[PDB]
């Protein structure tokens, strides 16, 4: 009832982004939400002395058919303030990628309850366009905690606390994690008793409120299932020149990450100019050290460790027919986290909104696993991703990414 | 009286740690001053400006200017120095409608307000800043000290805080008023309707009412302007639209200046005119940026221009947006990295054309442009009829599908069919997914001295053929690729190829179809003659045989 104060960062204007084109269907949508929350206090008109602007767009959640509001605070976030005041920051739990289900919920809802401090209100400027600008775009500022802005979970900390304490004393077990608009519910019961406790939280959750439109819904996460990718080798009884000429490719690629991986022996059977089609009996020597380097490559890679100081980086390949490999890493050839997708969600003929569900997947293991997502490096043109991307993302964060222009040859290696 | 709504002041500020402007007016003759006294009179009696005393410190010069062939002077307030510090506002043009987006109309009336663009007040605690002085006769007394109470002309704040202020009167009036179009140009409102002339002048009338309680007049003497209309470059008329005229002159000779002049006219053009090209007068601009410099025209360039004046003989128009129907957009290519479009719903009827460039870049693909072509005509559509058109192409289903399943990339290409008007985007080679049995095996390799500049490319199969040549003034990359080359022109219609490049590499696997390279173009033209083709990589320096 009483907003916390709340300051951008030393230098530092607010965010200036530019609106991007929205289809009429969105717009539509927006204004139909955008007057509701009008009415509710939630949001009102500002005036041309406001020069501030944050993109807005909208989404369908996943299983749903109602229209969810999305604001791009990207750039505003990264010029908001740190918040460490009255703590320092909330521990990420270790225990809950270890869960046997996690249900993500969408709470953030709640935040419209508080609201914002009424200096940093100007900063959450935002515009509905007009179709081929014929009429003036809507202008709107927030009056309460927006979703998607950093601050708000951080100012909301406390009355969470307040609201999970009781579920938590019944339920000492259940792990409960917070990102932005997300909750994270992670217990090791049988789903049916899960998707029970979920419902009580639910229970738990409305009582405070006394309705939220997405609150009903449930994502389910398995994280205790998740995979990683060792490197494997291939094992065979004939090999072509060209089958050794890629195990030494990759077990090259492999020495970088690697230390004892040895191909002198392997490369000594590709002494001459044979042709590539033709069997190549390997040399004793050549299958120890082989076998030696199967060995390594059951082994962890050494000194690496997650740093919370460091950008997370996320890599993604595309492997064809719907399959796609990524790694995630703070220093090369570290890798933290890597794997690989098949499963298509109804996009077969659709590269970019695969592409579009993979980032989602990595980010939401990324926060999942240490709490924060990681900068995506994507194999799409610019134009191409800035044009679709918004079409097919159902998550209310957004992480960043850049672009991949040049054809990396690890694809290969990660197949 | 009748008691009219008070119009919301908006706030304003100066930006952060600047103060108010504090410039020395300039000395004015005796005819000036006096112009000015009886100006600012007749605008303080208005209540424009006020009087202000020696207290306040600021200062904005004033000047008088002789409108030409007339004896009268205008009032011209120099603001230059108050708008670098008056805070930025929000641009609530946030971009101009293009005519293709609009939708026909059987009737279009004009209201002039401009009575109204001089009457915003301006924020109390702003207006201070807006102090100016007229000089005394002879300087023998203090000079007259005014300020505005109302938006002045020139100041950065008055258009923004203006159109914002209007938008709020209009609001209601169109949210009530569904079946009409409203829109404000300078100080002009725009009214259209399908309405039947009876209702349609009714709704006007009404506005005018409207606009009353504000105590807004409008004059009764209709508006002397009519459709068409002359607006932002373009004609509109009641149910087509055109640029102005476009006039490309003769000319001997041509200076820099001259072309960039002849280019924006062809820009300008190309959003109707079909087919538009740039390329070669562009090309004339390269680099150099003397604007009174003549360049001789290219015989390229002479085509090209041409080319445009025969599309450019006679007036096209395009037609209006018609929500009920799909929009339709068409792509051709037409060579060195140009590529023109129409849209349209009903055939024969454009709304709009325009044209895309390939984008500077070493290597490049027919496929790759075609997409990005695609990408920008979806992202202008969105914004002119938040729509994403259907697309007709000059390439075939099956290419599209071997393309996109095949690259390294992830692309995408909405909604789109096969048209069957060459030339057809299509790919010109394709790398096996496997080595070649029975094919022989080039293993390829160069090198060369950094300092001397010397190198040498070559093979070894595995059929006994070598080859070495001695290259000067080369590089270690040019080399690998030369090697490459040479495979290429020395084997038959099968070949496998061995390389340690991943330099080489890099390009191939992003198949260019040309290149700015013409050792590239070379092996791109031999890879078109091959009937199969393995490319294979190995780490170089790993005693890889034949390699090795
Ligand atoms: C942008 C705009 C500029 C002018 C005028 C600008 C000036 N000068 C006049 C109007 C009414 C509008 N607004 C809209 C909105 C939707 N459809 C249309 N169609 C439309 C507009 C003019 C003519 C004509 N003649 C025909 C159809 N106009
Ligand atoms: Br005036
Ligand atoms: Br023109
Ligand atoms: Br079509």
């Amino acid at each position: 009832i009483e907003t916390v104060p709340v300051k951008l960062k030393p230098g530092m204007d607010g965010p200036k982004v530019k609106q991007w084109p929205l289809t009429e269907e969105k717009i539509k949508a927006l204004v139909e939400i955008c007057t509701e929350m009008e009415k509710e206090g939630k949001i009102s008109k500002i005036g041309p002395e406001n020069p501030y602007n944050t993109p807005v767009f909208a989404i369908k959640k996943k299983d749903s058919t109602k229209w969810r509001k999305l604001v791009d605070f990207r750039e505003l976030n990264k010029r908001t303030q740190d918040f460490w005041e009255v703590q320092l920051g909330i521990p990420h739990p270790a225990g809950l990628k270890k869960k046997k289900s996690v249900t993500v919920l969408d709470v953030g809802d709640a935040y419209f309850s508080v609201p914002l401090d009424e200096d940093f209100r100007k900063y959450t400027a935002f515009t509905i366009p007009s179709i081929n600008n014929e009429t003036p775009g809507i202008r709107y500022q927030y009056n309460v905690l927006p979703q998607g802005w950093k601050g708000s979970p951080a100012i909301f900390q406390s009355s969470m606390t307040k609201i999970l304490e009781p579920f938590k004393k019944q339920n000492p077990d259940i792990v409960i994690y917070q990102y932005m608009d997300d909750l994270y519910v992670g217990s090791d019961l049988e789903i049916g008793q899960h998707r029970t406790k979920i419902e009580e939280l639910r229970q738990h959750l409305l009582r405070w409120g006394l309705e939220p439109p997405f609150l009903w819904m449930g994502y389910e996460l398995h994280p205790d299932k998740w995979t990683v990718q060792p490197i494997v080798l291939p094992e065979k009884d004939s090999w072509t020149v060209n089958d050794i000429q890629k195990l030494v490719g990759k077990l090259n690629w492999a020495s970088q990450i690697y230390p004892g991986i040895k191909v002198r022996q392997l490369s000594k059977l590709l002494r001459g100019t044979k042709a590539l089609t033709e069997v190549i009996p390997l040399t004793e020597e050549a299958e120890l050290e082989l076998a030696e380097n199967r060995e390594i490559l059951k082994e962890p890679v050494h000194g690496v460790y997650y740093d919370p100081s460091k950008d997370l980086i996320a890599e993604i390949q595309k492997q064809g027919q719907g399959q796609w490999t990524y790694q995630i890493y703070q220093e090369p050839f570290k890798n933290l986290k890597t794997g690989k997708y098949a499963r298509m969600r109804g996009a077969h003929t659709n590269d970019v909104k695969q592409l579009t569900e993979a980032v989602q997947k990595i980010t939401t293991e990324s926060i999942v696993i240490w709490g924060k997502t990681p900068k995506f490096k994507l194999p799409i043109q610019k134009e191409t991703w800035e044009t679709w991307w918004t079409e097919y993302w159902q998550a209310t964060w957004i992480p960043e990414w850049e672009f991949v222009n040049t054809p990396p040859l690890v694809k290969l290696w990660y197949q | 009286m009748v008691p009219i709504s008070p119009i919301e002041t908006v706030p304003v500020k100066l930006k952060p740690g600047m103060d108010g402007p504090k410039v020395k007016q300039w000395p004015l003759t005796e005819e000036k001053i006096k112009a000015l006294v009886e100006i600012c009179t007749e605008m303080e009696k208005e209540g424009k400006i006020s009087k202000i005393g020696p207290e306040n410190p600021y200062n904005t010069p004033v000047f008088a200017i002789k409108k030409k062939d007339s004896t009268k002077w205008r009032k011209l307030v120099d603001f230059r120095e108050l708008n670098k510090r008056t805070q930025d506002f929000w641009e609530v043009q946030l971009g101009i409608p293009h005519p293709a987006g609009l939708k026909k109309k059987k009737s279009v009336t004009v209201l002039d307000v401009g009575d109204a663009y001089f009457s915003v007040p301006l924020d109390e605690d702003f207006r201070k800043y807006t102090a100016f002085t007229i000089p005394s006769i002879n300087n023998e007394t203090p000079g007259i000290r005014y300020q505005y109470n109302v938006l002045p002309q020139g100041w950065k704040g008055s258009p923004a805080i203006f159109q914002s202020s209007m938008t709020k009167i209009l609001e209601p009036f169109a949210a009530q008023n569904p079946d009409i179009v409203i829109y404000q140009y300078m100080d002009d409102l725009y009214v259209g309707s399908d309405l039947e002339i009876g209702q349609h002048r009714t709704k006007i009338e009404e506005l005018r009412q409207h606009l009353l309680r504000w105590g807004l007049t409008t004059p009764d003497k209709k508006h002397q302007k009519e459709p068409p209309f002359l607006w932002m470059g373009y004609e509109l008329h009641p149910d087509k639209w055109t640029v102005q005229p476009i006039v490309l002159p003769e000319k001997d000779s041509w200076t820099v200046n001259d072309i960039q002049k002849l280019v924006g006219k062809l820009n300008w053009a190309s959003q109707i005119y079909p087919g538009i090209k740039v390329r070669q007068l562009s090309k004339l601009l390269r680099g150099t940026k003397a604007l009174t410099e003549v360049i001789p025209l290219t015989e390229e360039a002479e085509l090209e221009l041409a080319e445009n004046r025969e599309i450019l003989k006679e007036p096209v128009h395009g037609v209006y947006y018609d929500p009920s129907k799909d929009l339709i957009a068409e792509i051709q290519k037409q060579g060195q990295g140009q590529w023109t479009y129409q849209i349209y719903q009903e055939p024969f009827k454009n709304l709009k054309t325009g044209k895309y460039a390939r984008m500077r870049g070493a290597h490049t693909n027919d496929v790759k442009q075609l997409t990005e072509a695609v990408q920008k005509i979806t992202t202008e559509s969105i914004v002119i009829w938040g729509k994403t058109p259907k697309f007709k192409l000059p390439i075939q289903k099956e290419t599209w599908e071997t393309w996109w399943t095949e690259y390294w990339q992830a692309t995408w290409i909405p909604e789109w069919e096969f048209v069957n008007t060459p030339p057809l985007v299509k790919l010109w080679y394709q790398l096996e997914k496997e080595p070649i049995v029975g094919a022989e095996t080039f293993y390829v390799d160069g090198a060369a001295n950094r300092e001397t500049k010397l190198g040498k490319a070559g093979y070894v199969t595995n059929k006994g053929r070598q080859k070495v040549v001695p290259l000067t003034n080369t590089t270690n990359q040019k080399t690998e690729l030369q090697a490459i080359y040479l495979a290429l022109q020395d084997s038959g219609l099968e070949v496998n190829i061995v390389t340690d490049s991943q330099y080489a590499l890099g390009i191939i696997q992003a198949q260019p179809d040309k290149s700015e390279s013409e050792l590239v173009n070379q092996i791109i033209e031999q890879l078109i003659k091959k009937e199969k083709v393995y490319l294979a990589w190995v780490p170089a320096h790993k005693g890889i045989g034949g390699n090795e």
